[PDB]
């Protein structure tokens, strides 16, 4: 019956993940190669993309890990004995 | 299925492959291998591990335990029976829990071996875990007791250790001349000074440590032993568990252009495994796992322990 | 293949065609 | 109290060391020199001068191959944890706990005594002795144990076990150890063959 | 599910350096039979305890599992059991807070020897909503979900 | 004979060892600002030391046994504090107890091999090359719970020898014979693929940096699948590429490798322009259409899910993202597609 | 008027919780070789009793709460005693409350 | 289905400690009188 | 801990000390483990016609 | 907008890659954060200023 006058706080803790932004069209997985990963083979430019991220304020030196996700594929042929040959592959960012 | 599955000749399960080559950075080293497969064999390279041998020195700030392994129901702030010198008078705190028959110049009597005294020997006895078994205050008139010396330098009583330096588990410094130095100090009442001494508290030196606690609170930052050191009291160190990563993570390099390993045949020599450092093979690993096996479970051969906070600790 | 698969009965116990590759990603 | 023949609550399956089976008296089981040691079934090694243990504790490769194929048919494309419904209550990977620990080295600790229970004074006057009776003693400094961390850590030795319980030490009579259905592919090479064979 | 409580070793608590009821003897230094006083190197007051220190013993999985059951099972029981307190002012309404907390139970009726080795819940206890309690994880996940 | 009761002393048992619940697990692992230096007491200088975190005197009056009563809330001192450097964490409580319990421990591992192409690769007949670089930094090899230098806290490993082992199917020789040929054509070539299947860059934000604006330069963005971002920490990342850091003074957990991220929470928003003037997804699509608004700190018009303050559109995002779920109803989403690294499974929404 | 700091007196209790523990559960487990007979207490001749296998009193310094430190370690004396002859055995625990008290 | 009648016997304790003063300490002796000299 | 070995009534046995006796859980076993002679070829239990 | 710092007398910007048919020009004007509110946001509770 003595309680103060009180102001209410509201936060969330989500550990152990990432913060998935999937690049498709409704934001679903429908498939791995998305509606707008094959929407930007057809149109064939190029696009710069410019992230602009506001985090809360720490009093250490962070980093800001963002993982492009792209298609990293390897394709393994063996024709003879002691031969390996490997094809590798990933897109958008080639190398 | 009978046939055209399993062979029915002469072959291996597992093989032992010995480095060809090893060679050594200061902070890295390099395993070049043989990894032969002979003829229709098919090698499934989850199958394929590196045994690793060596010796791990955990340092000396690796505690796996919360708390004290040494008189851990003792009291912090209580005092080992110590001595100090005040102003040069030395002060004697202790406690005799012996509880005995005859006090003479030699110690005290134990018992007797037919009419022969039998005193207690001075290396060990009387032990500090044997005092009297009764509740009540009965008269005791011959006690005795074991005291540190004033050269040893005082300690709580929690997280107090001292090596034994004899097969019976008494503890005190030897001396080369290879004798103990243990010194009986007779004490009768104050009020009594014939003469019967009451207590008799076997001084020593021993090796005393603090091995896995330490002092949370210091009321003197002088050295030798004195009446304010007694009010010290013990605080145990803070849990320290250090271990290999889970899955092993920090072993192998990967993504590190300097440091890329090779899968290669040994004519061609093209290595097939093209390492890019933008890549994490080490979360791609650790996120494979879980979505496809419980990773709750502890699997040790792969050191797959996930590491885990407690969810009534994060979250109050 | 019918001499590679295991015999429960009489008939071949296979497993299904389109169960050869996989597909998983990090969310995909 | 519990029994093991009936109830199942098998608890000695750390006391094998090796076993070797023949067929015939001269045809050692599964011979092909399938194994590392291909002339028995070393369960566990206290030695360990060639470098064949799993698990970070003392049983085998050979071993652990054969018991992650008796149960799971996993070994030959990588050992990982078998999923909830393969991994039952009696099974092999839901019990096998493998441990390790230091102890003293005394013979390279140079400063080591056996104290035996009788002289060990850890919680001297706050615990009685040899007794869940009453305390007696003085709050003393402790001789037990030696101190395995710190700056004054012992020379310390390592022993390794596991302890595996519930289950029994499954070895199948089959040519890849694996259950590729319950009349395996060796007992159909004995079937109609009229041929008696001693087994060791 | 009444399992009694495992307190086969007595548990015990200590004065603050491990003793109190020290008292004050002399040190003494044998004739060179005989003994005389030695207060040139050892003063004369020297605090020694004759015997085992003072101490107080305590059962403390009895009073862990004591406290347990009045705070979960006896203040929850039915209002037929319990009795109104002595020289304290209670609310006439029943269905009060006021009332439900100072209508004062008596420890004994559920305590740490109720129904031992037997897994049995409560007759007086059975007809009582047992989600009407502070151990229902769900009001008590709801409860802190707005706040404290 | 006693006249009257008996002489006692009360003791709180329950409010004693919640006390030292809170104490040893929470107030010893708060920030160092809130510590101070004990009195009469030599402390070591360097704030990477067992011998600093030891001896850094906490007092028990910040985390005691009536903080939050009644409230399901993480301190915010405890927030950016590193959950998985705790001597609580079970697995590594399980990784340090494998090993024994003593600091000269003989080891004796087996380390599974990663790298995608080559972790399930089948390999044919023939003789092989395989040379591994592995490491040897006790900042690297090994994980202690309070995350202290090893390299100054005398913590050494030394690698005796190493043996390859590769287990064979013992496939009969005609049926092997029949798969080797198969797998190699250029048709049946082994096709793998990584897991994370990220190109990952590391951004730096300096010190009580609020706004980090990355950019990446020109680019052909086709088959691209999306963003998976998180904050970590300079001290506890290691610089990768480079084969021995020696400006890293941490053992504790490496986020960046095990996937034990906790800096989730301080995000605010994210806003994202492909080519500075087409803001993503643009369209009209959200409820702020031009901003991923991850949180609202202040929020008058009432968009927050959950009773926190994570926003309705993020919350929609992350469900879509993970689970499919937000077009037919927000509900729990079943067990096997909940795994441990997903967003559901960690979601706890406070007040 | 009381002057200074109160009369106190110190427990440590996670300690005895903890020393409770592996007493009830280990200590008192272990095999009777290690077991002494109790003074001036009566005793069975027969070692299958429940009257000797009560009153065989064993020495908490065996299994007290130091042992093996940071270890995890099921006990080497322990390893060829039966864990289902426990009365944490929690479907004979289960099963002797279904019948009653 | 079995109706019987089971006697556990005097050995038969299906709780830990005791039923009957478990707070008291194992050394406090009852109000007593002896004899002596 | 009995501190004389007289039965009668002294001083001394104020000290003595009360231990709980060992729990001990006396049951059926699970799954009725014993009660059934199964594999007692002596005691073969019958399922045959009339 | 482009943020400037305090006393900053250099501003670098870059537009980084664009088709610029139809471009008409440029027309430039400093100003103040402090005058300037962040739109797109729905209310600024650090926006002091009237």
């Amino acid at each position: 019956k003595t309680a103060v006058d009180s102001i209410t706080q509201k936060k969330f803790l989500c550990d152990r993940t990432l913060w998935r932004i999937p690049f498709s069209s409704n934001f679903m997985s429908m498939g791995a190669l998305t509606d707008l990963g094959q929407n930007l083979l057809y149109a064939n430019s190029a696009h710069a993309l410019d992230m602009t991220f506001e985090v809360d304020p720490m009093d250490e030196p962070t980093l800001l890990y963002v993982l492009f996700e792209v298609f990293d594929v390897v394709r393994v042929h063996r024709p003879h004995r002691g031969v390996i040959e490997t094809v590798y592959l990933r897109t958008p960012f080639s190398a | 299925p009978t046939h055209d599955v399993t062979t029915d000749r002469s072959q291996r399960l597992t093989l032992r492959f010995i480095p060809v080559d090893r060679e050594d950075t200061a902070y890295s080293y390099k395993a070049r291998f043989t990894l032969a497969v002979g003829d229709n064999r098919v090698l499934d390279m989850a199958s394929t591990y590196f045994d690793i041998r060596g010796v791990l020195d955990r340092g000396p700030t690796f505690k796996p335990y919360s708390g004290t392994a040494y008189n851990a129901l003792a009291p912090k702030g209580a005092p080992n029976p110590c001595e100090w010198d005040e102003a040069q008078k030395t002060h004697v705190f202790g406690q005799a829990p012996y509880s005995g028959i005859n006090i003479t110049k030699e110690g005290i009597q134990i018992g007797v071996e037919g009419q022969t005294p039998k005193y207690a020997d001075k290396t060990f006895q009387p032990e500090p875990q044997i005092g009297e078994s009764q509740w009540y205050e009965t008269e005791i008139n011959h006690a005795a007791g074991r005291v540190l010396k004033k050269t040893t330098p005082m300690k709580p009583c929690y997280g107090s250790y001292a090596k034994p330096t004899n097969e019976n588990g008494g503890q005190g410094i030897l001396v080369k001349q290879l004798e103990s130095q243990v010194e009986m100090q007779f004490f009768s009442t104050t009020e009594a000074t014939n003469l019967t001494p009451k207590v008799v508290l076997y001084s020593e030196d021993v090796d005393i440590e603090t091995p896995d606690t330490h002092i949370s609170y210091m009321p003197t930052i002088k050295e030798g032993n004195s009446r304010e050191l007694m009010g010290q009291q013990s605080m145990p160190n803070r849990p320290n568990y250090i271990a290999f990563r889970d899955n092993f993570i920090g072993l192998m390099y990967y993504n590190s252009t300097g440091n890329m390993g090779v899968l290669a045949g040994q004519a061609s020599q093209l290595n097939a495994v093209v390492d890019l450092q933008d890549r994490n093979t080490e979360l791609s690993y650790q996120l494979l796992l879980d979505s496809i096996g419980d990773r709750t479970r502890y699997f040790s051969m792969w050191n797959q322990a996930v590491d885990s906070y407690d969810p009534d600790v994060r979250i109050i | 293949f019918a001499s590679l698969a295991p015999r429960h009965g009489s008939r071949p116990f296979m497993g299904n065609w389109q169960d050869i590759g996989t597909s998983n990603m990090s969310g995909g | 109290g519990s029994i093991p023949y009936l109830d199942g609550t098998f608890y000695l399956n750390h006391t094998f060391k090796k076993v070797a089976i023949t067929f015939d008296s001269s045809v050692s089981w599964p011979g092909n020199d399938r194994l590392l040691t291909p002339n028995e079934f070393e369960i566990k090694r206290s030695v360990d001068g060639e470098g064949y243990n799993v698990a970070q504790c003392n049983m085998t490769k050979d071993w652990f191959l054969v018991q992650m194929l008796a149960n799971y048919n996993i070994g030959y494309q990588g050992f990982y944890i078998p999923e909830s419904y393969k991994d039952r209550m009696y099974s092999f990977f839901r019990n096998f706990q493998p441990m390790s620990r230091q102890v003293v080295d005394d013979t390279k600790y140079k400063d080591y005594q056996q104290v035996g229970i009788l002289h060990q004074h850890n919680n001297s006057g706050f615990v009685g002795y040899l007794a869940p009776t009453m305390r007696e003693g003085q709050a003393y400094p402790a001789n037990f144990p030696y101190p395995l961390i710190g700056k004054t850590a012992v020379d310390s030795i390592t022993q390794k076990k596991f302890l595996c319980d519930r289950t029994l030490w499954r070895i199948p009579f089959s040519s890849n150890f694996m259950s590729m259905g319950a009349l395996t592919d060796l007992g159909q090479n004995l079937l109609y063959a009229n041929s008696a064979h001693a087994l060791d | 599910e009444n399992h009694g409580t495992e307190d086969e070793l007595p548990n015990y608590c200590f004065p603050l350096g491990g003793v109190i009821n020290t008292e004050t003897l002399t040190k003494v230094k044998p004739k060179t039979n005989g003994w005389e006083k030695d207060a040139t190197e050892f003063s004369d007051k020297n605090e020694i305890r004759v015997g085992n220190n003072f101490a107080m013993e305590i059962n403390l999985n009895a009073n862990l599992w004591r406290n347990f059951l009045y705070s979960n099972i006896a203040l929850y029981l039915p209002d037929k059991l319990k009795y109104s307190p002595s020289n304290v002012k209670i609310s006439d309404n029943p269905n009060t807070y006021d009332y439900m907390n100072k209508r004062v139970v008596a420890p004994g009726l559920v305590d740490c020897y109720i129904n031992l080795g037997a897994r049995w819940s409560l007759d007086y206890m059975d007809n009582v909503n047992p989600f009407n309690h502070h151990r229902n994880a769900g009001l008590r996940y709801r409860s802190m979900l707005l706040g404290n | 004979i006693r006249v009257g009761n008996n002489f006692a002393m009360e003791i709180n048992l329950n409010a004693n060892l919640w006390r030292n619940f809170l104490y040893s697990n929470i107030a010893l692992y708060l920030p160092d600002k809130l510590k101070y230096s004990p009195s009469n007491v030599k402390i070591s200088d360097n704030p990477n030391t067992y011998d600093y975190m030891n001896k850094r005197v906490v007092a028990p009056g910040l985390v005691d046994c009536y903080i939050n009563l009644g409230a399901r809330w993480s301190l915010d001192y405890m927030d950016n504090v590193n959950p998985f450097n705790h001597h609580r964490n079970a697995g590594l409580r399980y990784r340090s107890m494998l090993l024994g319990n003593g600091r000269y421990v003989p080891f004796h591992i087996q380390v599974p091999q990663k790298f995608f192409a080559i972790k399930n690769l089948l390999l044919l007949p023939g003789s092989y090359t395989y040379e591994w670089n592995f490491r040897k930094d006790v900042n690297m090899v090994l994980q202690s719970s309070l995350g202290n230098d090893l390299r100054v806290d005398g913590a050494s490993i030394k690698f005796d020898s190493i043996c390859l082992y590769a287990t064979f199917f013992p496939m009969a020789h005609n049926t092997a014979s029949t798969l080797e040929a198969m797998l190699r054509n250029d048709t049946n070539d082994q096709s793998f693929n990584d897991y994370l299947s990220a190109a990952n860059m590391l951004y730096p934000i300096p010190a009580n940096a609020t706004n980090v604006p990355i950019s990446i330069p020109s680019r052909n963005w086709a088959a691209f699948r999306g963003w998976a971002f998180t904050r970590l920490k300079t001290k506890e990342t290691p610089s990768l590429g480079s084969g021995y850091d020696p400006y890293y003074t941490y053992s504790g957990s490496i986020p960046y490798l095990d996937g034990t991220f906790y800096l989730n929470h301080t995000f605010k928003k994210v806003a994202i322009t492909f080519d500075s003037s087409v803001s993503w997804p643009g369209n009209d699509r959200l409820l702020t259409p031009n901003e991923f608004e991850i949180k609202r700190s202040v929020d008058g018009e009432g968009y927050n899910v959950a009773q926190c303050n994570m926003t309705k559109d993020w919350f929609l995002v992350q469900m879509l993202a993970n689970y499919n779920i937000g077009y037919q109803g927000f509900y729990i989403p079943e067990s096997y597609k909940d795994r441990m690294y997903s967003f559901f499974r960690n979601f706890q929404p406070m007040s």
